[PDB]
RNA sequence: UGUCCGGUCGGUUUUUCAACCGGAUCUUUCCUUCUGGCUAACCUGUACUCCUUGUGGGUGCAGGCGAACCAGGACUUUUAC
């Protein structure tokens, strides 16, 4: 029920029934690849990808059309990033809250904010370390964190 | 965290049987729990039940006959040494008489006379008295 | 074509769909170019209980997805040829067994290849370009798992005098008893 | 309950109700018989023949249980147009 | 199992609709009644009137298996039913309550006006209330007029009807008297609107 | 909703009115309408849900601009369903 | 094991029946696989008949069903229960 906040909800997607294809929606698997392929090179990351095709396009999923997801089909291609993209963003936003503690040494909610952010990070980090996508005897945290966002 | 699926059902269903409902609907439905049903069926404590399938986990319907008492579910799934079994249905049963005590074993997912019958025993998962 | 378009031929009943195929391809827009990229692996027969039968015909699958760009026209036609009796254009598919724990790694399988995902790919075949909506499965109280079909409303034309023996077939196949519906 | 061989042991042996199967108590004082006298053609209600039915105590308590009795009627043949498998 | 006779005359939906049987309840609703056909739009709801007959039938039937007549103990505490109540005693021996219902009457082997019913019926069961709890404590059936707002604990057979009042519950009593009167009596026909009137019930000026 | 639902088969209106998660089975009710523009003459497929500022196929247009829930249809634009 | 008689000199042997526990298989199905030892067996048919009018019955050996056992590989997903 949230993995921080003690706010319980169910802000969610549904998903179809069907596994397969939405008849009358149309185009190709192969052209859907290659747009996705296309919008990563450009800079879109996997999910904004999707959201893309989703909404002016008439995709519904890559995984009904295609077969494959998106991050896969990235990867066959060679075009998923080195940190995963949600990783990355939380990296991110950890480098935002630390500049901010940095500017502002008196402010409490934030530190605690950037200490929770900082935590989960390590938590994802933890799980792609066990999963094998982000190599083993590495921390992502703080000083270096800056140098591996950019 | 959703533990114990099969347990959260079992606990679903006595609330139903108390509240006199004639049917309950279960989200998750699991091969444990289908077993565990099918149990009931045959032992005598329970109507049709149905699999609907949400084209993902499961999600069970079951025709409560109103018959059932309480359908109870042992915790961690403890290892039963086959005179531990006596004990179990002593501690768990109403009556030597009646009653059946659901473990899992290598045959299958039975109730305790029916591993006795067997020779084999194994986990214990729930009972029925 | 007659023993050519059938991946191994040596039965009467082969023979004589691979004749129909070639009968239909004489017309030639796109029909007989999509008959020459399509074959059969095995065909099989199914009795259905009241008069007519049922044609289980048996596709590689990487000609599926052709015979289903096609399909329904093609079926119709064959239904045409050979009267009192059903066509469902079945996929052949493989069925490697689970292994135990004794028993030994064959690489693996593919979980495409689990008996119970087979079942489900043939259901969806075999139903026509109609679509499932979902599936009930009821256990009885004496101890018996009917699948129950609910199929989509839009079209239903084809489906709708076949049901008996679609369930019939897919009996054949497995063992379990299909029955079908169709919600308002 | 039997013993031996036959020989019905346990007297009292009780009404269960027609709702919930639910036993009825000796001293279940809110559980109720009602009697619903069998009907003929044109008028007619057929004296000293019913549709006899127990309702539980506990079913009475909740306030489910003319629903209960409505549905019985139902399944019977009492009724038509009133309780409804589905709402 | 049933005749296939009685499937509610058109001259008695008309009068039901009259009274406006139907046309009461309210915004306010209970979760245990789907006798609704369709919600009128702000501070309504519309009563199933099929439904309502049905359930009279049932009622009447149930009062016809009782076998000693004088024991179906009517009750109206609220005064827009008492007199119909009263008069529907009158036509069917049956020892009645209207006003006050006495606490310890079905209970309280003593009391004066010791009732022992084997069936009773009610108009209000957010007045009568007491009486029906009364009658929780020895085993008797209760019948009772529900409106869509009214609890029906401890209630059986609840004929649904508009008790917002005046003219609408004294006419199902009417309908109920009727009922019991077809079920085993003088009556021996569904048709004929008979020596009888309704307005013998209703609510009388003060 | 008391003692024997029979919750197989519900009346469509309750699963209409309960959440797009909490009935039998998921299944949204969000919906690619269909839209054309007032310029060129050619159907874009607009998810109702669209969380972008939705162009045209090519043309700067500007279709739908994305509210939280449902999309409202920038000026007067013309619609078909899914 | 209850049944159906004790078919019997209070005990025993089948059938009319039973539930219960296995085993082999066939079902899109491998149970670990072979390099060889024994191939028990007939899937056999080489002479066809000791012989009630017969597919009741076996002296009998080139192709060859191996589970009837070994004696060695190959390598075992590993546990817990
Ligand atoms: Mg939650
Ligand atoms: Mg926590
Ligand atoms: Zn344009």
């Amino acid at each position: 029920g949230r993995m921080h906040s003690k706010g319980k909800g169910m802000s969610s997607s549904a998903i179809p029934y069907s596994r397969n294809a939405p008849a009358w929606f149309k185009g190709s698997s192969d052209g859907v690849v290659e747009q996705i392929i296309k919008y990563a090179r450009k800079g879109l990351t996997p999910s904004q990808i999707g959201v893309l095709l989703r909404d002016a396009h008439g995709v519904t999923q890559a995984k009904v059309i295609t077969g494959n997801k998106i991050l896969r089909i990235l990867k066959s291609n060679g075009l998923a990033p080195e940190i995963p993209e949600d990783l990355y963003f939380l990296i991110k936003k950890a480098v935002s809250v630390r500049k901010h503690l940095e500017r502002n040494r008196k402010d409490k909610d934030a530190k605690f904010r950037l200490i929770l952010i900082e935590s989960r990070i390590h938590r994802l980090a933890r799980y792609y370390r066990t999963v094998s996508v982000l190599p083993p005897n590495w921390k992502y945290e703080s000083a270096t964190a800056s140098a591996l966002v950019n | 965290t959703r533990t114990s699926v099969l347990a959260d059902a079992l606990n679903a269903i006595n609330n139903a049987e108390k509240t006199g409902k004639r049917q309950v609907l279960i989200r998750p439905s699991s091969k444990v729990i289908i077993k565990f049903l099918q149990v009931m069926q045959k032992h005598g404590y329970i109507g049709e039940f149905e699999y609907i399938d949400d084209h993902r986990s499961g999600k069970i319907v079951v025709q409560l006959n109103g018959r059932l008492n309480k359908c109870g579910v042992i915790s961690p799934r403890f290892n039963v040494k086959i005179a531990d079994v006596e004990k179990w249905t002593a501690n768990l049963l109403p009556a030597r008489q009646f009653g059946y005590v659901i473990l899992t074993t290598s045959a299958g997912i039975m109730d305790h006379e029916e591993a006795h019958r067997k020779h084999v025993s194994g986990k214990i998962l729930g009972f029925v008295y | 074509p007659q023993a050519k378009i059938l991946s191994q031929a040596p039965t009467e009943l082969e023979l004589q769909v691979a004749q129909a195929f070639i009968d239909l391809e004489n017309n030639s827009p796109e029909l007989k170019a999509d008959l020459r990229a399509l074959q059969f692996k095995s065909i099989r027969e199914i009795e259905v209980a009241g008069g007519k039968k049922a044609l289980a015909v048996f596709v590689p699958v990487p000609s599926l997805a052709a015979y289903h760009k096609v399909q329904i026209k093609l079926t119709r036609e064959l239904e045409k040829k050979f009267q009192d009796r059903h066509v469902i254009f079945l996929a052949e598919r493989r069925i490697l067994p689970k292994p135990s724990r004794k028993s030994r790694q064959t690489q693996k399988r593919p979980r495409s290849r689990t008996l119970t995902a087979v079942h489900d790919k043939i259901l969806e075949d075999l139903v026509f370009p109609t679509e499932i909506v979902g599936k009930r499965v009821r256990y009885l109280v004496g101890g018996n798992k009917i699948q129950k079909i609910l199929l989509n409303s839009k079209d239903v034309q084809h489906i709708d005098n076949k049901l008996e023996s679609f369930q019939a077939v897919y009996n054949k196949l497995t063992g379990k008893q299909i029955v079908f519906e169709i919600p308002s | 309950m039997e013993n031996d061989k036959g020989q019905l042991v346990e007297l009292y042996v009780p009404r269960k109700c027609s709702a919930t199967n639910r036993i009825i108590k000796a001293k279940d004082h809110s559980s109720v018989q009602i009697n619903i006298a069998q009907v003929d053609e044109e008028g007619r209600a057929i004296p000293g023949e019913y549709v006899t039915y127990a309702l539980s105590g506990y079913i009475r308590a909740r306030g489910e249980a003319d629903d209960s009795l409505n549905r019985l009627a139902q399944q019977d043949g009492l009724l038509k147009n009133v309780w409804s498998y589905s709402r | 199992s049933l005749p296939s006779t009685f499937d509610l005359t058109s001259e008695d939906a008309q009068l039901l609709l009259a009274a406006r049987v139907h046309l009461g309840a309210k915004n306010v609703q209970v979760h245990q009644e789907p006798y609704v056909y369709k919600a009128r739009p702000d501070g309504v709801n519309v009563i199933n009137v099929g439904k309502t007959w049905e359930k009279i039938v049932l009622a009447a039937r149930i009062i016809a298996a009782i076998p000693n007549p004088e024991d179906v103990v009517a009750i109206s505490s609220r005064t827009y039913g008492q007199r119909a109540v009263l008069k529907y005693a009158a036509h069917t021996g049956a020892t009645p309550i209207a006003g006050r219902f006495t606490p310890g009457s079905f209970t309280n082997y003593i009391t004066r006006s010791f009732k022992e019913p084997r069936l009773v019926i009610v108009t209000d069961p957010r007045s009568d209330a007491q009486a029906i709890k009364e009658s929780s404590y020895v085993n008797i059936p209760v019948i009772a007029l529900t409106d869509l707002d009214s609890p029906s604990e401890y209630v059986d057979v609840a004929i649904p009807c508009n008790n917002r009042g005046k003219h609408s519950i004294g006419l199902i009593w009417y309908l109920l008297a009727r009922e019991v009167l077809r079920l085993r009596g003088a009556l021996p026909d569904r048709t004929q609107p008979w020596a009888i009137m309704p307005d013998l019930y209703f609510y009388r000026n003060p | 909703m008391v003692l024997v639902q029979d919750l197989l088969h519900p009346t469509a209106a309750s699963e209409a009115r309960k959440h797009k998660l909490k009935t039998l089975v998921q299944s949204p009710r969000s919906h690619f309408l269909d839209v054309k523009c007032p310029g060129c003459l050619n159907i874009t497929t607009v998810f109702s849900h669209a969380q972008t500022a939705v162009t045209c196929e090519s043309c700067s247009t500007v279709l739908c601009t994305p509210t939280g829930g449902k999309a409202k249809l920038s000026e007067g634009t013309s619609f078909r369903r899914k």
